[PDB]
């Protein structure tokens, strides 16, 4: 029987993650290699970029009506 | 059997100390790497390199002494 | 039988009821069942769990976006939004603000792109104008995108009043950027 | 209609005969054996309802044959019909659970594979169910994906509600990987700071290292300092040691040399000279570098004491 | 005593089975077993006078 199905799926953990051994470095990506926003900015982005690509279709809108004087 | 309770000073380089830290060095890592070039780039400095120079210098410190006895 | 105690009792009993209920169901009922008593469980979990604190902006998240997905009705999902945004942070300092102020932001974002009604997203993006202490810190995220939200509807000349008043109460160099950019895109 | 010495007996007779009729290519036949074997008698068919024609019906040999020619010659809806049976009377095996959802899936039947699963789940107690729900959160995800997250979470809670910590540790780590991918970033971490508790204590420092690895992977070390605090105060004193020794390497590594030897004075207690020779090595070395006289006659003073902590036994 | 030597044997060489496999056989043998069967198991597993 294939008795131990879930360990397939969770490999990515126990090789690189149950298991870690030291470190001795610092940098300015190790100190803060992401920001307490991040999460909540990633779900915006999907709904946010409709409004860069209406943004640039309104700004277009703004000049061709201020050329068309 | 028994153990005490970990009790530590607090860290010298707080938390908002260390956003400070973070955000200037974020900035002058980025202007780096903004640019390159060809023979004038020599006016550059490989600031993150010498930075970790810096860090590796400074990392060597010590309590003072004979403040009393 | 699980149904009408669900209907006769306050939901801080009923939580036996509910797990039962979405165990009876989960077995011997069927998907469009099963999950609409998950959803109202996990409705009745975020606002329990929202009591017990209000300031569990996670909780906020996490509900808000359930009423989004599942298309709830536009004034439970906007009412909603007015009783996370109550949750100010008792704080001076923009860090506990970071996490915040996408409640209002995505306030924003839901009543520009889902309930399509600018005359009160516009009003969302004013009252957070009205939060922000602006002379101890600010959020430049506010007032580009409420610039650019009167870019949208080709209104440049209430843009340019938004935006340099952002320069004016709060010179930032994400806001002076962010201008610049504009006017030259324009 | 014969005596024989029990169930087991008699029920290879009933396969015996739709055996031969299925060889025989009397398929229908065989079929009606079955379903004349295996019908469940009422309180009043027979002499008494203890005797071995009135039990037969409960040997799951019987209802796994039966079952098995419906796959083979019967619709899928009287295949569910057996195989509901079969779970209603507690005669399905977990095996022929996991063999009922492994049908219903390969006609594509997903959502009616979910309910076998859910009702296997409702049959047995642990550890009886634990391949159950294996082989149920993976198809789940597999099939769904982030598509029913929300439902998803809720059978890794109904899991976790009522897994025992030795078998706990798998499940922890398959629910973050989904929280991790779809979810919100506090609820990996919540997972982990579950996980790093409901695990039992033999491997529970293989889980504080993973809530270390990624709350430093996202926040650094800065937010990463409280959970070593915790490690250090609550798993067992050999893996207190070692986060100690790697705690310090942090606090030196950033700066904290006066936290460095709260965490070496702190581990020095529980780490005798006389065998932990490593440890004091460790220590030595940090104070011989960023120490000086004072801290240094500090060292050995409490080396001394805890030396001394043993050899008056 | 065959009969009781049957049921230990057989369960026997089925551990030594799953061992051989690499499997633990609690588990192997409880994905075989009914429910009842472990009903009956789970049935058997000074405050006053
Ligand atoms: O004002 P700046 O020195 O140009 O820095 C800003 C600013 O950072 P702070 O105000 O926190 O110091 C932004 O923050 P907000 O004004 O939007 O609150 C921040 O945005 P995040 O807070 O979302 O990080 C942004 O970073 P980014 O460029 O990634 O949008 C960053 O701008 P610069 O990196 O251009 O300096």
């Amino acid at each position: 029987m294939d008795l131990d199905i879930v360990q397939r799926e969770i490999t990515e953990h126990l090789k690189d993650v149950l298991h870690e051994k030291a470190i001795d470095s610092v940098d300015l990506a190790m100190l803060a290699p992401k920001k307490i926003d991040w999460d909540l900015k990633r779900d915006i982005e999907s709904k946010l970029q409709k409004l860069e690509r209406r943004t640039q279709k309104a700004v277009a809108t703004i000049i061709r009506q201020r050329l068309a004087e | 059997k028994k153990r005490s309770k970990l009790v530590l000073p607090e860290p010298q380089i707080s938390d908002r100390e260390l956003e400070q830290i973070v955000k200037i060095g974020h900035a002058s890592d980025s202007v780096r790497q903004y640019i390159d070039g060809t023979a004038t780039s020599g006016l550059l400095t490989d600031y993150t390199e010498s930075a970790r120079a810096n860090a590796v210098a400074a990392r060597t410190m010590r309590t003072p002494m004979l403040k009393d006895t | 039988i699980f149904k009408y105690g669900l209907d006769n009792l306050p939901s801080n009993r009923t939580e036996e009821i509910f797990k039962h209920y979405t165990q009876h169901e989960k077995k011997f009922g069927e998907r469009v069942g099963i999950e609409d008593v998950i959803i109202s469980k996990r409705k009745t979990q975020y606002e329990k769990m929202v009591e017990e604190n209000g300031y569990n902006y996670d909780a906020w998240f996490d509900y808000l976006r359930l009423l989004e997905n599942e298309e709830t009705d536009r004034e439970e999902v906007e009412d909603v939004y007015e009783r996370a945004i109550a949750n100010i942070p008792p704080h001076s300092e923009k860090r506990y603000w970071r996490r915040y102020i996408y409640l209002w932001i995505n306030y924003a974002l839901y009543e520009e792109l889902v309930a399509k009604d600018f005359d009160r997203a516009r009003q969302v993006y004013k009252a957070c104008i009205d939060i922000i202490p602006h002379k101890t810190f600010t959020f430049a995220k506010v007032w580009i995108m409420f610039a650019h939200f009167e870019i949208r509807q080709l209104d440049l000349n209430a843009a340019r009043k938004i935006m340099g008043v952002a320069i004016g109460k709060c010179p930032k160099d994400k806001l002076f950027r962010a201008y610049i950019d504009l006017e030259l895109q324009l | 209609i014969s005596q024989f010495g029990g169930v087991s007996e008699l029920a290879n007779v009933w396969c015996a005969y739709a055996e031969m009729e299925m060889k025989h290519k009397r398929a229908k036949a065989a079929l009606t054996v079955m379903q004349r074997a295996c019908v469940v008698p009422k309180p009043g068919d027979y002499e008494n309802m203890q005797s071995v024609q009135a039990r037969v019906h409960r040997s799951p040999i019987l209802w796994a044959m039966y079952a098995d020619y419906e796959e083979c010659c019967g619709t899928v809806e009287s295949c569910r019909k057996v195989y509901d049976k079969m779970i209603e009377l507690r005669v399905a095996s977990p095996q022929m659970i996991m063999n009922y959802a492994m049908f219903l899936e390969e006609n594509e039947y997903f959502e009616l594979a979910f309910q076998a699963y859910e009702k296997g789940i409702a049959l047995f107690k642990w550890p009886g169910v634990f391949d159950i729900w294996n082989t149920y959160l993976v198809k789940f995800i597999k099939r769904y994906g982030g598509k029913k997250l929300e439902r998803a979470r809720d059978l890794f809670e109904q899991c976790l509600e009522n897994c025992p910590p030795t078998h706990a540790k798998y499940i922890f780590l398959l629910y973050a990987k989904l929280e991790e991918e779809h979810g919100l970033a506090r609820h990996a971490l919540s997972i982990y700071n579950r996980a790093c508790s409901g695990v039992d204590r033999a491997d529970m420092h293989s889980m504080y290292n993973i809530y270390i690895k990624k709350v430093q992977e996202m926040y650094g070390i800065a937010q990463c300092r409280p959970i070593f605090e915790r490690a250090i105060s609550e798993l067992p004193e050999d893996k207190s040691r070692a986060m100690s020794l790697r705690y310090a390497q942090l606090e030196t590594t950033v700066g904290e040399i006066d936290r460095a030897r709260a965490i070496y004075a702190h581990a020095a207690e529980i780490s005798d000279p006389k065998v932990h020779v490593k440890f004091w090595d460790t220590w030595k070395n940090f104070e011989v570098a960023h120490g000086n006289e004072a801290t240094v006659r500090d060292m050995l003073r409490v080396r001394r004491s805890v030396e001394a902590s043993y050899n008056v036994n | 005593k065959k009969e009781r030597d049957q049921w230990q044997v057989k369960e026997l060489q089925d551990r030594k089975a799953a061992e051989d496999k690499g499997l633990d056989y609690e588990r192997v043998r409880s994905l075989e077993m009914s429910a009842d069967v472990t009903e009956k198991l789970e049935q058997k597993r000074f405050t006053s006078y």
